[PDB]
C-alpha cells in the first residue's frame, strides 16, 4: 500500500506537471515534427 | 520525439 | 424502372433521396451545374421573408402554393430540371427540406468537382508560410486529380495540435492525444 | 519507479498514422449513432477518443450503432471515433488463471496486469460435427444427487434451473469445490481449470464468492469474470462469450475446462436493453428474435473433443432463474431448448428440507449412464425407478389409498432415500463415499430405520469409512467397478455399522 | 445472370443489398465475396432503389458497407443424387463431413411448388415399427406424414433413434436424415451410430441413408432452409429415382423459431403469440412439398418441438393440422415412469379405420382407449377417498387399466443404456393378442409391475415368474 | 463557464434544449432561469444538432419555447459535509426546512461511480434488530443491503420506524434517511419525531441523522434523483469520515417509476411490463454505489414498494437481485392478523449459515421453515377437506405450525396506537429459545391464542395462565 | 394573424390539437379555442402545440383560431362557489346565475413541503 499511494502521488503529479509545462510551450518545433510527418505519411503512402 | 522525452524529463525532476 | 445514375455519395434520408433523383435526371441530361447554380438561385429565393412567410404558413391552401412556385418558375425562366423539382417539392409539401435539399445536391456536386473537406486544428492562430506549406503536403498526400477545399479551426484546450482530417482519414499528432497515449501506458 | 519509468517511455509506440474515423451523432443512453465509417465492419471493436471502447452493431445506411462499453459522460455529440481494426476480442493465457476479469480482459482485482500470450477472437464460430466426438468422462460435482440421479459429462452443457434464492449458484460452488482433489492429484484428464461467468451480478457476492474459494482454495482451476450491475450493459452481454473463449483455449489446447455462466437471465435482459436502444423490433417479453440464436452460440460452443483435436472438454453449465416457477416463459424455454441436460429446483422442498433442493423429475440428463462411473451405473439406476415409483404412489395414494406391504414398502424406501439425498452447503465428498452411501441406502440395510436418524447415519458412516476404510476406497475409486468382494464387503462393513449404529 | 450488388446494411441474417444493373427476383441465392469462406444470403423483398433484404446464414461477423455480393439465378442449389448418401451436407450444399467435395452431375434448387392435386396418391397403407403403443394406438402409414410431438426430455430423440433402426434397417430403399436445429452431440452420436451399425459405408457406395444436418447455432437463414433442403433430397429419391423413401425431419420447431426471428428483424408486424404472420402460409409450403405423389412413395417422419408443453402453441397446432398420424410424447407419464411418455388419449391416426387396419385391431385399441379415458376420471374419484369406495367391476377397471398402461411401456433397443434392459422387438399381431388378453380377463390376477418393462405377453409371464418364484 | 442555450420543446422532465455552441456532457446540470424557483434541468441525449434532452425536476408550467438557459458545467453538485446533519435537503441540494441555506464546505455531485471490485469487505456480523421473525429467519447483516419488500398497506414504514427506533439508537455512526416518492405526511411525522427523540438538535452541532425528501408530490425527474441524493450524503459520510452509516432508503420502487415514466416521455421503446429498457443497469448504478467498502461501513435498510403484489414485476425481480437480506412484508398474513406480515419462507439472508450463526440458531430456523412449509401442504388439505383428515403426525405439526405462526408476531413500539401493547424488544437468545422450545414441542397445552402479539416466551406462558385464570 | 400569441389547429383527432405556431405560449396553459372551447396546451414541440381540448373535438374545425389566455390552468375559486354545482372548469351548471368569484385557483400547484405541514 505504501508503493501503490506514492505511485499514485507521482503519475497524478507527473500528469498535472506535463499539463503546467506543455501548456505553456510553443516553439514551432511541434508544428515542424507535424508537418515531417504529414511528409512521411506522403512518402508511403 | 516530441512530448515523450518531455515527460522523461519531467519523471527526472520528480524523481 | 429507368437506371438511375449513380450519384458519387450517396447522401440519405429524404432529402438526400430527392437530390439524388435530381442528380440522376441532371446527369442524364447532362446539364449539372446549370441545375446546380439554378437551385442557388432558387436558395437565395426562399429565404426573402414575404415567399418564405408564405410558404412555411398553412392555410395558404397548398394549390396556390404550386400555383405560385410555378408562376415564380415561369417569371424568372428556371430550366426544366428544376422547375419540375419545385413543382415536385410543393406538390409533396417539402418546401421546408428544401435548403436542405439544395445544401445536400450541393455537396454533390462539390464532390463531383473533387474537392475534399479537409479539417486542420493547429490549435493556435497559425501564420501563412504553415498554411501554405501545409495546403502543398496536403495536396500532395490526398491523391490524383483532387482538389482539396481546407478550414482551419483553433482552442486553447487541446495542447499543442495540428490534428488533420482529410477524406475521413484522421491523422492526429495533438499533444494532448499523446499525452492521452502515454496516460493509457502510465495507468497500467 | 526508473522501471516504472522506461516502461511508459517505450511501451506506448506514438506511432501516428492516417485512421478511419467518424463524427457522432446521438449519443442517447450507451448506444451512439456514428456517422462517417463507410468501412467498419459488423460487430467491430471501435473506439471513443475519451479512451473508452464500444462494439459497432446495426450498419445501417445512414449510420452505425456503436454501443459503448462503460460510461455515457464520457461521450459528447462530435467527437471521433477511431477503428481498432478487428473483432472484439479476449487475452487468454494459462496465466489468467485465478485471477477476477473484468469482462474485456481487464483483470479488475488489484493483483498487477495479466500475463496473457494468446489474444483471442470473443464471437468465434463452434466445432462442427466431425470435431466433436461423445461424453465420455464423468464430470462428477460432489453433489450426491447430482452424481447420483442427473451426472455431468465431461463434454456436455447442463443447466441449473430454478426460481431466486434456491440453491443454484451453491450447487455451481459444489460443483467447482469439489474439483481440488482433481486438480492436486496426477492425471491430466482428471485436472480442472473452470471459468465463473457472473453476469449481472453485485460487486460484493463476487467478491464474497472469492472469499469462498479463496478460503477452499479454489483458485488454479477457478477464472472469475465480473460484469456486474454496474458494469455496462454490452459487458454483461459479451461476458459470457469471453468465459467461453477461455473455455475454447484451453479445450482447443486439450486440457479439461468448464465455464458456469451464473445468472444468465441477466445476458438476457442486457441484450433486451441493447436491442430496444439500438431501435430492432421487440419480441415477446419485448426480448427481440435471437436471443435464442444469442444462447444457442453461447451454449453449442461447448462438447467433447475428438481424439486426434488434443482430447480436451467443455462443460456448459449456465444458471437460469425463473420468476414463480414459470418455465414456460421465453428465456426458460429458449435455454432449455438449446440445452440437454437441466437440473430443476423447485423450491418448495427447499423449504421442505431437501438441500440442494433439487426437485426432481423434471430435471434430466440426456447423456445419462453414460457420465457416471461404473460402480454408480452398477447402484444408481435402481434408486431412480425406485424414486419414480414411490413419486407416483405417494401421489395418488396421499391419503391413504391402498396400503399393502408394497406401498409400505414404497414409500418407507423412497422416503429413506429422500433423506440419502440430503447433503449440507459447501461440502462436497467424492464418487466412491457416494457409492458407498447410496450402497448402504439402495441394498437393503436403510429401510426400517427411523427416517429422521437418517443424518447422523451419514455422519457416522462416512466418520467410519474415512477412518479405517481409505485403501479400500482407494480400490473402488481406482478399479473402477465396485468388485464382488468388494461388494460383499461392503454388505458385510454396513451390517457391522448397523450394529454399531444400534449400538 | 451473375450480377453484382452492394451490401449497405448488415443485422444478422437481416443484410440490406442494393442492385442498380440486376435485381434478382424473391427467394434467390446471393454470394458475398470478402470472407474467407462463403457466405449465402437469401433474397427477399426488394423495398425500393433496387433492394432486397437478404437473410444471411452464415455469422455476419465481419461484413462492410458497401461490399460486393454476385447474384445467380438459384433459389439455392444443392448437390443432389447417389453420390451424396454417405455424406453430411449442409444448407448451402456443402458438406461437413471434412470427406473432400462431393462430386455430382446434376443439381436441385431449394425452392418449389407442391405439386399438384391431381398427383396426389391414395393409397393408404399401415407401417409397423415394432414399437406397441405405435402398432395398436397410432400406427403409421407408408406414404404419410408421420409427427410425433413432445416437450424437452420427453423422449423424440431416443423414439426417432428407435425409427432410424427399426425402420431404416427395415428398408430395402433410401433413407434422408433431417437436423434442423438438432443439437451437435446427439446427431453426431447418430452418425457414428450409423457409421457402426453400416447404414453409412466409409469405403463404397453402399450406403441408403442421406445426411442433412443444419447445427442448432447457426443464423436463421441456415436453421429455416435446411428442413427444406432434407426436403428436396428426398424429393431427389422420389421423383426420378422411383423408390420408397423416408425422410426424418427432427425437429421442425427451429423452422418456426427461424422464422419468427428473421420476422422480428425483416420489419414484420409480430402476430398471435409472437411468431411471423407467415407462419401458417410458410410452414404450409414446407409442408405439402413433403408428401407421397403419384409418382413416388415417401413417408416423413416429423419430430417436432413443443415449448414447456403447451400443444395450444399456433405452431404445433397448424403442425397437427398438417399430419397423418401424430404421438403425442407427454412428460407426466414419465413422472409416472413409462418411456417415452407417449399420450395415445391425444395421438391421432388417419390409417386407423376398421376396414384399413381390420375389426380386432380397431376393438382392441378402442377398448384400451376407453379404459384409459375412463381411469382419468375415476382416478379422481379415488384421489379424495382412496379405494375403499368405487366397487367390485370399478377397482377391477382400474386395476386393468392401470395393468394396461404398465403394458404400454415397451424397452427400446437404442435405450439398452438408460435402463439397462436389453430391448425387444414386438411384431403387430402379438401387440393385438396381448392387449385382448388383458381385456379379456386373462391377466387379473398378476401386480402391475410384471407388465412393466416387457416385449409380448411371454416376456411379461416370465417376469411374473421371476417376481413370484 | 456556462453556456446559454435555448429551450424549444418542452414535455414535463423531457426539455428538448437547442445548444448550437456550448452543448454539455450527459449527465448535467443546467438551470432555467426567468423563474420563481431555480429550474435545475439535467442534460442527457444530444440527439440532433444542439440537441439536449434534459430531464427537469420541478414546475414545468410557464415554460416558453425559445427560452434561455444557462449551462453550468457540472453535474448536481450538492452540499455535504457534517453540516448537513439535522439539515432537510431536496435533490438540487436546497434545504427545504426554512432554517437557512447550507453553511457547509464542499460540495459532491450527483453522479458518481461504483465502488471497483479491488476493495470490497467481505465480512458479515450479525445484525440483531430486536425483531424475532428477522432475527430469527432472515438476520440482517451488518454492513450489507437489507430490503423490505412488500405490497400497499403492509406495514413497511412501521417497520423502518421500528429499525430506526430499534438499531438507530446503536449506530453513533451518522444515519441518512432518503424518502423518494412517499407521503409527505410520513416525512413530517418522522421530522418532529427526530427533534423530539434527540436524534435531530435544532441547538446545536450534535445531530445524527440527515434527511433528504423527494416525496410523492414531486415531477418524475425529482423523484427520479432522491436516492442519488441520499446515497451521495451517506456516501460523503462513508469515504471522507469513515463512520459505520445506516441508509434508511425509503421506497426504491418510486425511484424505479419516476424512471419509468421520464422514460416513456423520453421517446425510448417500451420493455417488458411498461418499464423502460434501463432498468436494469439504471438501478444497477444506483445500488451499486450503496455497498459497504473498505473505507467505511453503510447498513441500508430500503424499501422497495410491490406494484399489485406482483413479486414477478420487473423492479421488484432485480431488486431481489441486488440484495443481502429480504423480507418479504406479505398482505395474507395481515389477512389472517400477523403484523407485520413477513412472508418468512420468501424472506431469506444471505448471512444464515451455520458458520456464521452458529448451529442452534441455524437447526431451529429450519425447523421453523420446515413445519411452515409442511403447513402449507396441509392448508391445502385442511381447506377442502378440513381438519378431521390428519393423523396425529400430521396434527402436532399444524399445532405447533399454528403455534408458530403466531408467535413471529410482535408487537412495536410505533405501532402502539394500532394494538394495545408496548413496545417489546425481544433479545436474541430468547428468540431462539421460544421457538426452540415450541419446535421441540414443550408446549402442546397452550392455546394459540397465547401466542399472538407476545415477544418472549414466558409472556406468552404468562398470558396462557392470565386467560386460564380470567377463565377462572 | 400573429403566429407569436395566436395559432391554428392543423389537426383535431381523437384527444389532440395540434395547433401550428402559438410561440409565445407556455407549458401547460389554457388555450381557448373560438368555438368557444377551453383547452391546455400539453407538449411543446419546435412545429406545433399539443392542446388537449376541455370538451367534445366535434365543435373544433381545422384552422380554426386558436387564442392564448396568457395564464396557466385555472379554475375560480372562493366562498362564492358555496352552495352550487360548477363545471370542472369553473362555470356554474345548476342554472341559478353565475359565479361571484374574485380570486382565481391555479388547478397544478404542488402540494405543501414537509414544514408548513403539521399533523392530523
Ligand atoms: N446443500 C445446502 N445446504 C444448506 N443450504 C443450502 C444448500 N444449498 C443451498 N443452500 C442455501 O441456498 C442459499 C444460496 O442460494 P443461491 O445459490 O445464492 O441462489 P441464487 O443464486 O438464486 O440467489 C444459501 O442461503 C444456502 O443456505
Ligand atoms: N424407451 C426408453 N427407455 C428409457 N428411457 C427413455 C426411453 N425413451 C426415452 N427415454 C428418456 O428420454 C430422455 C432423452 O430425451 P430426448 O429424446 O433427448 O429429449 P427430446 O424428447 O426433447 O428430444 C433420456 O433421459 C431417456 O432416459
Ligand atoms: N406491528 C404492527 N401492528 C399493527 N399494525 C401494523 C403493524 N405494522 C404495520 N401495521 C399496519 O400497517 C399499516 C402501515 O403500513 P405502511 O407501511 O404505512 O404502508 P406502505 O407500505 O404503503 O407505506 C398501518 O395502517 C398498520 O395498521
Ligand atoms: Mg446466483
Amino acid at each position: 500500500m505504501m508503493r501503490q499511494k506514492e505511485q499514485e502521488h507521482m503519475i497524478n503529479w507527473v500528469e498535472k506537471h506535463v499539463v503546467q509545462s506543455i501548456s505553456a510551450q510553443q516553439e514551432k518545433e511541434t508544428i515542424a515534427k507535424c508537418i515531417a510527418d504529414l511528409k512521411l505519411l506522403a512518402k508511403k503512402a | 520525439q516530441k512530448l515523450f522525452v518531455d515527460k522523461i524529463r519531467e519523471y527526472r525532476t520528480k524523481r | 424502372f429507368a437506371k438511375l445514375v449513380r450519384p458519387p455519395v450517396q447522401i440519405y434520408g429524404i432529402e438526400g433521396r430527392y437530390a439524388t433523383a435530381l442528380y440522376s435526371a441532371a446527369s442524364k441530361q447532362n446539364k449539372l451545374e446549370q441545375v446546380e447554380k439554378e437551385l442557388l438561385r432558387v436558395g437565395q429565393i426562399l429565404k426573402e421573408p414575404k415567399m418564405a412567410a408564405s410558404l412555411m404558413n398553412p392555410y395558404v391552401k397548398r394549390s396556390v402554393k404550386v400555383k405560385s412556385l410555378n408562376d415564380m418558375t415561369a417569371k424568372e425562366k428556371f430550366s426544366p430540371l428544376t422547375s419540375n423539382l419545385i413543382n415536385l417539392l410543393a406538390e409533396n409539401g417539402r418546401l421546408n427540406n428544401t435548403p436542405a435539399v439544395i445544401s445536400a445536391f450541393s455537396t454533390m456536386m462539390s464532390v463531383h468537382r473533387g474537392e475534399v473537406p479537409c479539417t486542420v486544428t493547429t490549435a493556435s492562430p497559425l501564420d501563412e508560410a504553415t498554411l501554405t506549406e501545409l495546403k502543398t503536403v496536403l495536396k500532395s498526400f490526398l491523391s490524383k486529380g483532387q482538389v482539396l477545399k481546407l478550414e482551419v479551426k483553433i482552442d486553447p484546450s487541446i495542447m499543442g495540435g495540428m490534428i488533420v482530417r482529410i477524406g475521413e482519414k484522421y491523422v492526429d499528432m495533438s499533444a494532448k492525444t499523446k499525452i492521452q497515449k502515454l496516460s493509457r501506458a502510465m495507468r497500467e | 519507479v526508473s522501471s516504472i519509468l522506461e516502461e511508459r517511455i517505450l511501451g506506448a509506440d506514438t506511432s501516428v498514422d492516417l485512421e478511419e474515423t467518424g463524427r457522432v451523432l446521438s449519443i442517447g443512453d450507451g448506444i451512439a449513432r456514428v456517422h462517417g465509417l463507410r468501412n467498419v465492419q459488423a460487430e467491430e471493436m471501435v473506439e471513443f477518443s475519451s479512451g473508452l471502447k464500444g462494439m459497432s452493431l446495426n450498419l445501417e445506411p445512414d449510420n452505425v450503432g456503436v454501443v459503448v462499453f462503460g460510461n455515457d459522460k464520457l461521450i459528447k455529440e462530435g467527437d471521433i471515433v477511431k477503428r481498432t481494426g478487428a473483432i472484439v476480442d479476449v487475452p487468454v493465457g494459462e496465466e489468467l488463471l485465478g485471477r477476477v476479469v473484468d469482462a474485456l480482459g481487464n483483470a479488475i482485482d488489484g493483483k498487477g496486469p495479466i500475463g496473457s500470450k494468446a489474444r483471442r477472437r470473443v464471437g468465434l464460430k463452434a466445432p462442427g460435427i466431425i470435431p466433436r466426438i461423445s461424453v465420455r468422462e464423468p464430470m462428477q460435482t460432489g453433489i450426491k444427487a447430482v452424481d447420483s440421479l442427473v451426472p455431468i459429462g465431461r463434454g456436455q452443457r447442463e443447466l441449473i434451473i430454478g426460481d431466486r434464492q434456491t440453491g443454484k449458484t451453491s450447487i455451481a460452488i459444489d460443483t467447482i469445490i469439489n474439483q481440488k482433489r482433481f486438480n492436486d492429484g496426477t492425471d491430466e484428464k482428471k485436472k480442472l481449470y473452470c471459468i465463473y461467468v457472473a453476469i449481472g451480478q453485485k460487486r460484493s457476492t463476487v467478491a464474497q464468492l472469492v472469499k469462498r474459494l479463496t478460503d477452499a482454495d479454489a483458485m488454479k482451476y477457478t477464472i472469475v469474470v465480473s460484469a456486474t450491475a454496474s458494469d455496462a450493459a454490452p459487458l454483461q452481454y459479451l461476458a459470457p462469450y469471453s468465459g467461453c473463449s477461455m473455455g475454447e483455449y484451453f479445450r482447443d489446447n486439450g486440457k479439461h475446462a468448464l465455464i458456469i455462466y451464473d445468472d444468465l437471465s441477466k445476458q438476457a435482459v442486457a441484450y433486451r436493453q441493447m436491442s430496444l436502444l439500438l431501435r430492432r423490433p421487440p419480441g415477446r417479453e419485448a426480448y427481440p428474435g435471437d436471443v435464442f440464436y444469442l444462447h444457442s452460440r453461447l451454449l453449442e460452443r461447448a462438447a467433447k473433443m475428438n481424439d486426434a483435436f488434443g482430447g480436451g472438454s467443455l462443460t456448459a453449465l449456465p444458471v437460469i432463474e425463473t420468476q414463480a416457477g414459470d418455465v414456460s416463459a421465453y428465456i426458460p424455454t429458449n435455454v432449455i431448448s438449446i440445452t440437454d441436460g437441466q437440473i430443476f429446483l423447485e423450491t418448495e422442498l427447499f423449504y421442505k428440507g431437501i438441500r440442494p433442493a433439487i426437485n426432481v423429475g423434471l430435471s434430466v440428463s440426456r447423456v445419462g449412464s453414460a457420465a457416471q462411473t461404473r460402480a454408480m451405473k452398477q447402484v444408481a439406476g435402481t434408486m431412480k425407478l425406485e424414486l419414480a415409483q414411490y413419486r407416483e404412489v405417494a401421489a395418488f395414494a396421499q391419503f391413504g389409498s391402498d396400503l399393502d406391504a408394497a406401498t409400505q414398502q414404497l414409500l418407507s424406501r423412497g422416503v429413506r432415500l429422500t433423506e440419502l439425498l440430503k447433503q449440507g452447503q459447501y461440502s462436497p465428498m467424492a464418487i466412491e463415499e457416494q457409492v458407498a452411501v447410496i450402497y448402504a441406502g439402495v441394498r437393503g440395510y436403510l429401510d426400517k430405520l427411523e427416517p429422521s436418524k437418517i443424518t447422523k447415519f451419514e455422519n457416522a458412516f462416512l466418520s467410519h469409512v474415512i477412518s479405517q476404510h481409505q485403501t479400500l476406497l482407494g480400490k473402488i475409486r481406482t478399479d473402477g467397478k465396485i468388485s464382488e468382494e468388494a461388494d460383499a464387503k461392503l454388505k458385510e462393513i454396513v451390517t457391522n455399522f448397523l450394529a454399531g449404529f444400534e449400538a | 445472370g451473375g450480377a453484382t450488388g452492394r451490401i449497405v446494411a448488415v443485422i444478422g441474417a437481416v443484410v440490406d443489398v442494393q442492385f442498380d444493373e440486376g435485381l434478382p427476383p424473391i427467394l434467390n441465392a446471393l454470394e458475398v465475396q470478402g470472407r474467407e469462406t462463403r457466405l449465402v444470403l437469401e433474397v427477399a423483398q426488394h423495398l425500393g432503389e433496387s433492394t432486397v433484404r437478404t437473410i444471411a446464414m452464415d455469422g455476419t461477423e465481419g461484413l462492410v458497407r458497401g461490399q460486393k455480393v454476385l447474384d445467380s439465378g438459384a433459389p439455392i442449389r444443392i448437390p443432389v443424387g447417389p453420390e451424396t448418401l454417405g455424406r453430411i451436407m449442409n444448407v448451402i450444399g456443402e458438406p461437413i463431413d471434412e470427406r473432400g467435395p462431393i462430386k455430382t452431375k446434376q443439381f436441385a434448387a431449394i425452392h418449389a411448388e407442391a405439386p399438384e392435386f391431381v398427383e396426389m396418391s391414395v393409397e393408404q397403407e399401415i407401417l409397423v415399427t415394432g414399437i406397441k403403443v405405435v402398432d395398436l394406438l397410432a400406427p403409421y402409414a407408408k406414404g404419410g406424414k408421420i409427427g410425433l410431438f413432445g416437450g424437452a426430455g420427453v423422449g423424440k430423440t431416443v423414439l426417432i433413434m428407435e425409427l432410424i433402426n427399426n425402420v431404416a434397417k427395415a428398408h430395402g430403399g433410401y433413407s434422408v436424415f433431417a437436423g434442423v436445429g438438432e443439437r451437435t452431440r446427439e446427431g453426431n452420436d447418430l452418425y457414428h451410430e450409423m457409421i457402426e451399425s453400416g447404414v453409412i459405408n466409409l469405403k463404397d457406395a453402399t450406403s441408403k441413408v442421406a445426411l442433412v444436418y443444419g447445427q442448432m447455432n447457426e443464423p436463421p437463414g441456415a436453421r429455416a432452409r435446411v428442413a427444406l433442403t432434407g426436403l428436396t433430397v428426398a424429393e431427389y429419391f422420389r421423383d426420378q429415382e422411383g423408390q420408397d423413401v423416408l425422410l426424418f425431419i427432427d425437429n421442425i420447431f427451429r423452422f418456426t423459431q427461424a422464422g419468427s426471428e428473421v420476422s422480428a428483424l425483416l420489419g414484420r408486424i409480430p402476430s398471435a403469440v409472437g411468431y411471423q404472420p407467415t407462419l401458417a402460409t410458410d410452414m404450409g409450403t414446407m409442408q405439402e412439398r413433403i408428401t407421397t405423389t403419384k409418382k413416388g412413395s415417401i413417408t416423413s417422419v416429423q419430430a417436432i418441438y413443443v415449448p414447456a408443453d403447451d400443444l395450444t402453441d399456433p405452431a404445433p397446432a397448424t403442425t397437427f393440422a398438417h399430419l397423418d398420424a401424430t404421438t403425442v410424447l407427454s412428460r407426466a407419464i414419465a413422472e409416472l415412469g413409462i418411456y417415452p411418455a407417449v399420450d395415445p388419449l391425444d395421438s391421432t391416426s388417419r390409417i386407423m379405420d376398421p376396414n384399413i387396419v381390420g375389426s380386432e385391431h380397431y376393438d382392441v385399441a378402442r377398448g384400451v382407449q376407453k379404459i384409459l379415458q375412463d381411469y382419468k376420471s375415476l382416478q379422481d374419484i379415488i384421489a379424495i377417498l382412496g379405494m375403499d369406495e368405487l366397487s367390485e367391476e370399478d377397482k377391477l377397471t382400474v386395476s386393468r387399466a392401470r395393468k394396461i398402461q404398465r403394458f404400454l411401456s415397451q424397452p427400446f433397443q437404442v435405450a439398452e443404456v438408460f435402463t439397462g434392459h436389453l430391448g425387444k422387438l414386438v411384431p403387430l399381431k402379438e401387440t393385438i393378442k396381448g392387449f385382448q388378453q388383458i381385456l379379456a380377463g386373462e391377466f387379473d390376477h398378476l401386480p402391475e409391475q410384471a407388465f412393466y418393462m416387457v416385449g409380448p405377453i411371454e416376456e411379461a409371464v416370465a417376469k411374473a415368474d421371476k417376481l413370484a418364484e
